[PDB]
């Protein structure tokens, strides 16, 4: 059960502005009536987010493979439950482990194993008129799942799946971070009434979960639901209707923000301390209002564009096998002293030849040994 | 296989080059190209490692390079004694491990010699013996890169011929021999045969006709 | 050669003795280096430079601002160019 | 010697082998042509064979002592060669792709018929061999297995111009050679020119006279 | 237990941490804490408790520490530099070894790059040491990336197998559910008291 869909029209990408969206509570401490300065991975203010849709009549089922650079802000405007979850991984092809978060019509399923995902993974709802019901029919995501490490399944429920015809009534925002083998998810749901173009406003996302998955993540992809009924003849790859939903993707970077807690403990506003010089001053003043005048800000900074390494021209490898693998050593009162000259220090070649059980360095850390040049060895 | 020209020689104290000119996906598509050396009777000795590297020993006259699908060796200064065969070698694709063809490398301090050729038709008793053999002898041709081709009345032939490898005589030049198998009816079929030998571009041929 | 940093590299006129690899200024920061492959001397100059001030009529009246780059001469190392330079 | 369809055991020493990246390929060499690869064993237990050999040869290392085994089975008699044990050259964990230690190898011969006596013909002196003052005549001694064979001229009398050429090994598996001597063209039939053929592994002794063509 | 390249991770939820019950069942010989002193373990509540476990060689036990290099710490198991829990290891030669060798325990020997902290690499793709690819067969400059320990019972100590458990957790800041053996009292309000919450 895995198909390559067709009957899809071509279009260039669309972009939108994020009007101060994507702020979350950065700890689990209660604060009230205060302005707190915090550094973390945030979505910068007035960022260029990417816009994906899916309206048929024109068909547009967007679910490409997008990067997952340092974290992701994901927003979805819907009315009829079209976005169902995501898959995260590096190759997504059963040579590596991948994470799957999905919402069946009855459970929420989180699984971190070895999947063989399709080129076009999706779910699918079928609509009968004889029977008064939209029902969940297809689940075409992966072919195999071999060596699973983590699994969670929520308590059973039943969603609506019914196709509405009004305007977008539900906004759902998520922040995905991946640090120290923890996949952290922050979330917020909001009631809206809108037609397009993700709105403005401010709402802070609250911590949802930390999954201990311990995998490498560099790409991800969204899982959408399909619509099939008596009006979609096709065969199984041209007989489908899209629906109506939109979702927006932006990327987090390390920023300093100034958050404002009201008396009830809610974050109601924030200042991005690197957006403008005006915000720089607002943030160094620790206030949201600036009085008439002239203020000194930080010096003019330029960021580095490239990274270069320049080591000497050395080809040989160091005599690891005539120092550690010698046949006969010396006694301690007349100890030997060998001179190490122009050679390459690759101490990984010893990983399969000898264990040590005592190895202590003194002027230098062991994690920076293959990044330095040594003078008198 | 790979290709290398079977004969190359020069004056002592000079630079001779040897080309290995393989295809892609073994020599062009890789970098693990080596060069060996086999004195006549001993085991091979690794003379040049990958592209241009050396083991210990190996006095620095030998050098290697690669310019695409052709790697080449160069000896800078023939002392007296670097006569060898110099097989080039490469790692091909699937653990294959291909080899070369071998180039003799002499050093005629004097002047090249002329390959004296001598041809004999099948004797009479052999004719009565329901068989026939042509006999082509080559001798005294200093530099040993001889090759041979056999001729029926006008065309070349490539079946029934055996060719000795060159062998060193007392005077320290070479000698060789080749045999042609024929049924006597084919012997009288064609009006004449010949043995030609090529040596340093030059060529000399001899010819015999049945009676 | 293991020494990390950030900056701008330019061709130099300093001339090191053969036993020297790095050059230091009075604040003891490395400001010259000998390239280990071409054996040429390079100067290392920092990247950030120049003061900046922001002129506001008060954010209780408008969020229009002007910016004064105290080390630029335009006739650039600026954040924006807009109009009215 | 071994008749085709047989088998043979070739063994070498894998001293210092259990470290990974320690290939120990096997390479043949025909008596006169040049080198050709045969097989390879990788120290992580992997075997690979060349074409035209595959399925007939098998490497089975003895991890007990140190001995490496190549079993040849059902030899086709186009495998007669020196066989060498080529140990690889390693640059750390990277296999360099060259063989630095060899072992002088074992001669492996595959033939048939066992032995056989030579057939002799006289190659007459002729005007096509004659040129000016001299003309050449000889004896062709062919089709024999037992390599050491000798042909003399006139019981060892003539040492001038007598030149025996290296024997040639045919596809039939039997050797052949021809020994020729030049003699003044005034002396075509005049004196005695009898080639004395002696085959020492057998007991063949035949004298053949060479005379100008009829 | 588990081998080190695919190490297990158990979740410790709402329970009482009485580590005195271990005083008569097992000795340890390696037990080091990092974010906390050992004399205040039964006086705190712990938030996110996880227990990793594997089996390594006796010489590589020193590698289970933040800021280490070597075969285990490079690409088998990596601790963050801001680690908080405790590391425990004990000799296990009487259990996990047998005559002739026990080859149920494996480790990764080759990788392109070092692991990030607290990740797991269970892929068995063939490592390419050379410039030419090898398409999923072992051979010239291509090795299977997993090797097995040889644990025969009379080995030098340090080649004998060790069981290692890593306790990961957090202190204060958030709600906890583990706690120690401490006993609670009643709530006295409107007075000056010492408190332990
Ligand atoms: C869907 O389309 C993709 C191409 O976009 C097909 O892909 C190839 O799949 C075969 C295995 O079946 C691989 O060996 C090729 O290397 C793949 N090529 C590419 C460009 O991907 C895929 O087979 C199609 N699947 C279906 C069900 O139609
Ligand atoms: C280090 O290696 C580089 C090449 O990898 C050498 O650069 C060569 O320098 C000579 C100058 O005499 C140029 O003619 C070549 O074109 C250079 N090669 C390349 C590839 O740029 C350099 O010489 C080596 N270092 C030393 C000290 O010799
Ligand atoms: C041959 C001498 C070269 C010395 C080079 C100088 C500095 C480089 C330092 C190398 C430290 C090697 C220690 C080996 C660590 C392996 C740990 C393990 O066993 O798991
Ligand atoms: C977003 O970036 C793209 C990149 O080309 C650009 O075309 C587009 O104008 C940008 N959008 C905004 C709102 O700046
Ligand atoms: C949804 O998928 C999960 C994944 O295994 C499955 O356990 C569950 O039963 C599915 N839903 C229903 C209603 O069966
Ligand atoms: C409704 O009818 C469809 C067939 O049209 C059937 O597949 C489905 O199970 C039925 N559901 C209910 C609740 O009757
Ligand atoms: C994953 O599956 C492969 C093949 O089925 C198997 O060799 C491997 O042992 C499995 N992983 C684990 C951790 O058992
Ligand atoms: C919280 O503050 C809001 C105004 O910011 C107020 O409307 C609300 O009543 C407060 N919540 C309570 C009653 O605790
Ligand atoms: C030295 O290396 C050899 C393999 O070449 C190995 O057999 C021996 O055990 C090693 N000895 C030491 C002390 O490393
Ligand atoms: C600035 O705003 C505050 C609060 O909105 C207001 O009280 C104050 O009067 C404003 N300033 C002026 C000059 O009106
Ligand atoms: C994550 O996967 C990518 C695949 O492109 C790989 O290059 C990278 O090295 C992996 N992460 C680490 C820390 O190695």
């Amino acid at each position: 059960q895995c198909v390559n869909l067709t009957t899809r029209t071509q279009l260039p990408p669309a972009y939108t502005n994020s009007f101060t969206r994507g702020v979350y509570y950065p700890d689990k401490v209660f604060r009230s009536s205060v302005l707190h300065s915090t550094q973390d991975l945030f979505l910068p203010f007035f960022s260029n987010v990417t816009w994906f849709h899916a309206i048929h009549v024109t068909k547009r089922f967007d679910n490409p493979v997008l990067p997952f650079n340092d974290g992701v802000y994901f927003a979805s405007t819907e009315k009829s439950n079209i976005i169902r979850g995501w898959i995260f991984g590096t190759t997504l092809d059963s040579k590596t482990q991948s994470l799957l978060i999905v919402n069946n019509a009855t459970n929420v399923v989180i699984k971190v194993c070895e999947f063989q995902f399709c080129n076009d993974p999706f779910l699918g709802v079928y609509y009968h008129k004889n029977n008064k019901s939209w029902m969940e029919s297809e689940f075409r995501v992966y072919s195999s799942a071999n060596n699973c490490t983590f699994e969670y399944v929520s308590q059973p429920f039943l969603m609506d799946l019914e196709g509405k015809q009004g305007n977008f009534k539900n906004l759902r925002e998520f922040v995905f971070k991946n640090i120290d083998g923890y996949f952290k998810i922050y979330s917020k749901h909001t009631p809206i009434n809108l037609v397009r173009d993700l709105p403005q406003g401010f709402s802070a996302l609250e911590p949802l979960v930390d999954l201990p998955i311990g995998i490498n993540i560099t790409r991800f992809q969204t899982l959408l639901a399909l619509h099939r009924s008596y009006l979609t003849p096709g065969d199984s790859s041209s007989g489908w209707t899209a629906g109506a939903a939109a979702y927006y993707v932006g990327y987090l970077q390390p920023r300093t923000f100034l958050l404002k807690y009201n008396e009830n403990g809610t974050i109601t506003d924030a200042v991005d301390c690197a957006l403008d010089p005006l915000s720089e001053t607002k943030c160094t003043l620790k206030s949201f209002t600036v009085e008439k005048g002239i203020y000194q800000t930080s010096n003019f900074r330029v960021q580095p564009t490239e990274s270069i390494v320049r080591f000497p021209n050395i080809t040989n490898l160091c005599p690891f096998g005539e120092v550690f693998n010698a046949t006969r050593f010396a006694s301690v009162y007349a100890w030997n002293r060998k001179r190490i000259s122009n050679c390459v220090a690759d101490y990984s070649v010893l990983y399969n030849s000898a264990s040590f059980s005592t190895f202590k360095c003194y002027g230098v850390s062991p994690t920076k040994l293959n990044d330095l040049c040594f003078t008198n060895v | 296989a790979l290709t290398q020209p079977p004969s190359a020689s020069g004056s002592p104290g000079q630079s001779v080059t040897i080309s290995c000119t393989g295809t892609s996906s073994d020599v062009g598509g890789s970098n693990y190209v080596s060069w060996y050396q086999q004195h006549p009777g001993k085991a091979p000795k690794l003379m040049i490692s990958e592209v241009s590297k050396r083991p210990s020993g190996v006095p620095d006259r030998f050098s290697g390079s690669k310019s695409g699908n052709t790697a080449s060796l160069t000896v800078s200064g023939l002392q007296a004694e670097d006569e060898a065969d110099y097989y080039c070698s490469s790692y091909a694709g699937s653990n294959n491990w291909v080899f070369g063809g071998g180039t003799k490398l002499t050093v005629l301090g004097q002047p090249k010699a002329a390959p004296s050729v001598t041809l004999f038709p099948p004797s009479s008793e052999e004719l009565q013996a329901n068989k026939a053999t042509l006999v082509c002898l080559i001798s005294d041709f200093y530099p040993g890169a001889v090759t041979v081709a056999w001729k029926g009345d006008s065309s070349p032939v490539k079946a029934g011929v055996e060719t000795t490898t060159p062998s060193k005589q007392s005077n320290n030049k070479y000698a060789a021999s080749s045999y042609l198998s024929l049924t006597p009816e084919q012997w009288k079929s064609h009006r004449s045969y010949s043995c030609q030998v090529t040596h340093e571009g030059s060529t000399v041929e001899k010819t015999v006709a049945p009676t | 050669n293991g020494l990390t940093g950030t900056g701008v590299l330019t061709e130099s006129n300093k001339k090191f003795l053969p036993f020297q690899q790095f050059g230091r200024d009075i604040a003891d920061t490395t400001d010259a280096v000998r390239d280990p492959q071409t054996l040429e001397i390079l100067d290392i100059t920092p990247c950030s430079f120049g003061g900046v001030s922001v002129i506001t009529p008060g954010t209780n009246t408008s969020n229009q601002v002007a910016v004064l780059y105290q080390d630029v001469n335009c006739t650039w190392r600026v954040y924006s160019t807009g109009s009215n330079v | 010697q071994i008749q085709p369809g047989g088998s043979l055991r070739l063994s070498c020493a894998a001293s210092g082998f259990s470290f990974i990246s320690n290939y120990m390929s096997w390479v043949r060499q025909a008596p006169g042509k040049g080198l050709e690869w045969v097989s390879v064993i990788y120290s992580g237990g992997s075997t690979f064979y060349a074409d035209s050999v595959k399925g007939r040869f098998t490497i089975s290392r003895d991890k007990s002592k140190n001995t490496l085994y190549l079993q040849m089975n059902s030899l086709r008699a186009e495998d007669t060669a020196f066989y060498y044990c080529a140990r690889g050259l390693i640059r750390g964990i990277i296999m360099t792709g060259a063989f630095d230690i060899w072992d002088e190898g074992t001669m492996v011969t595959v033939s048939s018929a066992s032995t056989k006596g030579p057939s002799v013909f006289p190659l007459a002196p002729s005007s096509k061999s004659t040129s000016g003052g001299t003309a050449a005549l000889g004896c062709l001694v062919k089709d024999y297995f037992p390599e050491p064979v000798t042909v003399s001229w006139n019981s060892g009398a003539l040492t001038s111009g007598v030149h025996t050429f290296p024997a040639v090994l045919q596809s039939s598996g039997l050797y052949s050679l021809s020994s020729v001597v030049t003699v003044p063209s005034s002396s075509l039939g005049t004196q005695t020119y009898i080639c004395n053929v002696n085959h020492k592994p057998s007991n063949t002794k035949v004298d053949k006279k060479v005379e100008p063509k009829s | 237990f588990a081998s080190v390249y695919a190490w297990n991770r158990k979740r410790i939820s709402n329970c009482v941490a009485d580590y005195s019950v271990l005083y008569n069942s097992a000795s340890f010989s390696t037990f080091k804490c990092y974010g906390v002193s050992p004399t205040k373990l039964n006086d705190l509540c712990f938030t996110n408790v996880y227990a990793d476990s594997f089996v390594i060689r006796g010489d590589e036990v020193r590698q289970i520490a933040p800021g280490q290099t070597g075969k285990i710490a490079d690409y088998n198991y990596k601790l963050p530099d801001d680690f908080t829990g405790c590391v425990i290891a004990w000799n296990s030669n009487n259990l996990d070894s047998k005559v002739g060798g026990n080859y149920n325990y494996l480790y990764r020997l080759f990788r392109k790059s070092n692991l990030k902290p607290f990740e797991r690499d269970i892929s068995t793709e063939i490592y390419q040491a050379g410039s030419t690819p090898c398409n999923g067969v072992e051979g010239f400059n291509c090795y299977f990336p997993l090797q097995s320990y040889g644990f025969q019972p009379t080995n030098g100590v340090g080649y004998q197998p060790y069981r290692v458990v890593v306790l990961s957790f957090e202190l204060l800041h958030a709600p906890a559910t583990v706690c120690g053996p401490k006993k609670s009292t009643n709530l006295v309000k409107n007075k000056c008291v010492n408190f332990n919450f």
